[PDB]
């Protein structure tokens, strides 16, 4: 078990650290991008990019078109993101 | 036998067109002459019988037969010495350079403008018995060169393409001669032509120089511009890498990481302006002023973006065209100020489809930012796979995936539920469920829904699986080295368009290396060259011998 | 497992595709036709000369210039 | 064993062109009608299958070979591959006989080698319509 808190401790560092960085500005550009489609009672960029991220959890006429392409693209960059720090760990093992 | 016979002949037939010299005609076969048969016989005693006989030792070889970019053709040089010494016959480089008759000369080009060296340069490749070959033949030219002509400098003789010996290494991706060239000592008595000294030498310690001449980015052209820019093999990174240039290099870098912050502020002020815009739009219906303010700014960053990264484009890539694999970063930065100047001149016109070229626009800039995380390591690194994954791996597996969600999608519908099937709702509600997002609705055949599931969830895993060991066997396979060097060269590109300027231009930034007198007996008046300085410590020096150095301390 | 293995196993799919396509579906009797070009490889052990339906193949080999060169049919590259 | 076959094999049809040069003996099938060559590629013996259809012999006895040199300029030339055997053309050829006949394990390694790779990647692109 004390071998495995190592481990833990290395990876949220070094990888973890990392894709927060990348999936923050993901998140927040695209909040933002989606705030903006919305406009009155306006959502704070917090408050939006909130409700993004409790929507990748599952929890929860310009319009309509780009606000679903872009959230299409939004799901895939952040596995993308998820893919890549599993990737960045194998080669960082065998190194 | 019948050699001289037939060519006594010729000459007392009163031939005015000598025999000996007569060349081949045929677009396929131009221009080959009887010495070069002798020479591929690798004959020398009949290369010596035809040129006493007037062969012309400087005929060249020009037909298709004889060019590069043709298959299962060989491309030599067009000359005589060029093919003796492309295919490694050194009895007949020597005679060809020492014979009393008809010397030939090694500053002879051929239909492009190429010498000795520069065809050395294209046959070579990365096999080891051929690279061995090359820089053998290649270094005992020079040696040669010294003796026959000392006031010329062979590899200053650039082509038609108005590149050198080096340059050319450079453009066709030839690691082996290349990192020979600028790793370079001589021994014998022409000290001057090697490309590497050593300043001074103290125990361990020792300072080693590097010529920059074709390298340094102060002339037009350089070798590393080249790299960047103008080579279009898959492994130029793997060049960056090479001791000289990787310090170098990583000096110019040091130098410029104010400028590096200074433009990642700017982009992200343009930004943050940008960001405010579109969150205060308000669609129908001093402040008001003040937006208008924002507006202009956008729309004059995103013309500077977009001009920017036109004279990228327009400076050398006119012959590259479809660049997207070499520079993927560079196009998301025209597509974002393309779009965002697209998007203005709709604002402007009152186009209601404007708002989603805004937000796309402000959503891929903000993305973008992810260029500057170069500046360190290890978030390079990450940039990097992100743009691997992304660009190659993503399409196929997707591609798959769709098949099999199109597939499943229809059939599911189609099979729950006058029953109204949307493609997109049927997709996408399918897409949600493996995303994690939502869950699926019973229509109110289950049985047979059931056991589809199954086969789409195992299935859709299966597909990862092969992502994962498809993507994964990349990294095994792919050597440790290799994915660094991808960062380094992203470096490269940006210290290299730092020092070109914007736009308010800051040209003719201080040059990196250091002139020193590295050679004390040229041929006249002593030799001054541009070199840098590399620090080297070897604690194995002990038994081996002592270099000699230009100056006899560390001082000076 | 070796690397190269799978894309061999591919390989060998498009092999299999390759065969079939020549074969047919109902129109069978079409793809029936020789590749490589006919050429008179030498002379037999039985008097008559060696003919043969060859396969052009380019080469380059850097290392030969050692080793002895071969017999050649023709007396300069052709073609 | 590859090294003693491969030495065996060609030592014995050098003799066969002295003792009997009527005699193609690499034509004589066996009950189930396969010949050396056709039996390697259904039984997968890679190595002298390889060795076969890549064969080249000096000198005397020249012609009992599968690969010959077209002509040849420096480092660059043109071989001939004997297709004999080989070609998709005739009835039970070894193309055939690997695709469909062979059981054995590495069948996917006979199909990349030199005369077969570069054969099946001609008529492919000939077939991509
Ligand atoms: C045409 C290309 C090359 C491209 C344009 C869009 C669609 C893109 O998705 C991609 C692929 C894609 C499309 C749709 C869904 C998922 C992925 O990759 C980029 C393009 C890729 C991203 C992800 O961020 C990056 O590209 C990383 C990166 C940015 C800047 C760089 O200088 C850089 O170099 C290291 C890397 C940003 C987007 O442009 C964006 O913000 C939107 C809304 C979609 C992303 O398409
Ligand atoms: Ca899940
Ligand atoms: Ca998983």
């Amino acid at each position: 078990t004390g071998i495995y808190s190592v481990m833990i401790e290395k990876v949220i560092l070094r990888d973890l650290l990392r894709f927060l960085l990348v999936y923050l500005v993901f998140l927040f550009g695209f909040a933002v991008a989606l705030v903006s489609l919305s406009r009155p009672p306006y959502r704070s960029i917090l408050d939006a990019s909130l409700e993004l991220f409790k929507f990748t959890i599952g929890m929860g006429l310009r319009f309509r078109g780009v606000v679903l392409l872009l959230l299409l693209a939004y799901v895939l960059l952040t596995y993308v993101l998820l893919l890549n720090m599993l990737i960045a760990l194998m080669s960082e093992t065998v190194n | 036998a019948c050699i001289q016979p037939l060519l006594e002949i010729d000459r007392d037939s009163g031939n005015p067109q000598p025999l000996v010299n007569a060349q081949c005609t045929d677009e396929y076969y131009r221009g080959h002459s009887a010495l070069h048969i002798a020479i591929e016989k690798r004959s020398l005693q009949c290369v010596k019988l035809l040129v006493e006989n007037g062969a012309n030792v400087h005929a060249k070889a020009c037909g298709h037969f004889f060019q590069k970019n043709q298959d299962t053709c060989f491309y030599f040089g067009e000359l005589p010495l060029s093919l003796a010494a492309c295919t490694k016959q050194w009895d007949v480089v020597n005679y060809l350079l020492e014979n009393p008759h008809q010397p030939a000369s090694l500053q002879a080009q051929d239909s492009l403008g190429n010498t000795v060296l520069h065809a050395l340069v294209m046959i070579a490749d990365d096999s080891a018995e051929n690279s061995a070959l090359v820089v053998r033949m290649y270094d005992g030219l020079l040696q040669a060169g010294a003796r026959l002509c000392p006031n010329v400098q062979l590899e200053g003789i650039p082509n038609l393409e108005g590149l050198t010996p080096l340059k050319l290494a450079a453009k066709e991706g030839k690691i082996e001669i290349f990192k020979h060239i600028l790793q370079r000592e001589f021994s014998a008595p022409c000290q001057s032509l090697s490309r590497k000294f050593t300043e001074w030498c103290y125990g361990p310690v020792r300072v080693s120089l590097y010529d920059l001449a074709s390298v340094d980015s102060w002339e037009e052209n350089s070798v590393l511009e080249i790299i960047a820019f103008h080579s279009r093999s898959p492994h130029r990174h793997r060049m960056v890498v090479l001791e000289p240039l990787n310090k170098l290099l990583q000096a110019k870098w040091d130098r410029l990481i104010p400028r590096f912050c200074f433009n990642f502020l700017c982009y992200l002020v343009y930004m943050l302006i940008f960001t405010a815009v579109a969150y205060h739009q308000p669609a129908l219906e001093a402040g008001n002023s003040m937006l208008l303010l924002g507006h202009i700014l956008i729309l004059l960053g995103g013309v500077y973006l977009l001009l920017g990264q036109l004279w990228y484009f327009w400076r050398r890539r006119l012959f590259i065209w479809i660049s997207f694999m070499d520079s993927y970063s560079e196009i998301l930065f025209l597509l974002q100020a393309l779009l965002t100047v697209l998007s203005q001149v709709l604002c402007f016109l009152a186009i209601e489809w404007y708002l989603p070229l805004l937000v796309s626009s402000l959503v891929m800039g903000w993305t973008n930012l992810l260029y500057y995380t170069r500046g360190f390591q290890h978030t390079g690194i990450y940039s990097v796979m992100i743009e691997k994954v992304i660009l190659r791996d993503l399409l196929r597996f997707l591609l798959v995936y769709l098949v099999f969600l199109f597939g499943f999608a229809v059939a599911l519908v189609s099979l729950s539920r006058p029953p109204y099937r949307s493609i997109l709702d049927a997709s996408l509600e399918l897409f949600k469920f493996t995303i994690g997002m939502g869950e699926l609705a019973f229509q109110e055949f289950r049985g047979v829904v059931l056991l589809l599931l199954l086969a789409y969830v195992l299935l859709t895993y299966v597909l990862l699986l092969n992502m994962l060991i498809a993507l994964m066997s990349e990294t095994v396979n792919s050597v440790a080295t290799d994915s660094w060097s991808i960062w380094k060269l992203q470096k490269a590109i940006s210290v290299l368009e730092m020092e070109n300027g914007y736009w308010w231009c800051r040209r003719k930034k201080q040059r990196a290396g250091v002139m020193l007198t590295v050679g004390t007996r040229p041929d006249g008046s002593p030799d001054e060259r541009w070199c840098f300085r590399v620090g080297e410590m070897n604690w194995a020096t002990w038994e081996q011998t002592l270099p000699r150095t230009l100056c006899e301390e560390p001082s000076g």
